[PDB]
DNA sequence: GCATCCGTGAGTCGAGGAAGCACAATTTAACACTTTTGTCAAG
DNA sequence: CTTGACAAAAGTGTTAAATTGTGCTATACTGGGAGCCGTCACGGATGC
């Protein structure tokens, strides 16, 4: 059954049960915004 | 170059060959005014010591 | 300041390409429409 | 003509940061003093 | 606006440490040491 409508889904579904993994890439350590910071020394661009 | 352009007619196309690759340098420093003893240095620059810091 | 941003310049890494060429014994100069040389350095390395 | 050699080229972001001493010569530090400078109250 | 005490605030001048540069050793000594090694393309140049 769709939980919004109460209706069901017009064909039967594969439902089931199924071991998933949560892997070390999360989102928390990616996240990254810069406007200004540091520069090199030689050629004066930003840090990477 | 003069030398060069009369030899530039000899019949053996490798003679012609050496000698186009011979008068195509000869001609690079007659037309940008350079002088050949310039390619070995008395004087060594010296980097600005904040690129190479 | 709420302004429009400026015209940009010449960057830092093209006048490091120049010293660099300079340290190989190379004369970069850099030229207007007449062909007149154009200091880049704003004088600070014109002796 | 042909091999054989050398030289240049081979994707993009990201994350990972063992002498030793002597001595002379030069420099640095610590006094000393005088010479500004900054305040003061006046006046 | 000055006008004279004042006091650090600074500078100039020696002096002595502390640091730095330099020369010198007298048995005889006489030509180095580390790679070693699985890629494939091309030009382009020479050995002729």
């Amino acid at each position: 059954y769709d939980g919004r409508t109460g209706e069901p889904i017009e064909g039967p579904i594969v439902v089931g049960q199924m071991f998933i993994m949560k892997l070390y890439h999360m989102v928390e350590d990616k996240m990254h915004a810069r406007s200004t910071g540091p520069y090199s020394l030689i050629t004066q661009q930003p840090l990477g | 170059e003069k030398e060069l352009l009369e030899e530039m007619k000899h019949p053996s196309r490798a003679r012609r060959a050496k000698a186009r690759k011979r008068l195509e340098v000869v001609r690079a420093f007659l037309d940008s005014g350079n002088r050949p003893e310039w390619m070995i240095l008395e004087a060594v620059p010296v980097l600005p010591p904040d690129l190479r810091p | 300041k709420g302004e429009d941003v400026p015209e940009p310049s010449v960057p830092e890494s093209f006048r490091v390409l120049v010293k660099e060429l300079q340290a190989l014994a190379l004369d970069v100069q850099t030229l207007d429409e007449k062909d007149n040389p154009v200091d880049i350095f704003e004088g600070l390395a014109s002796k």
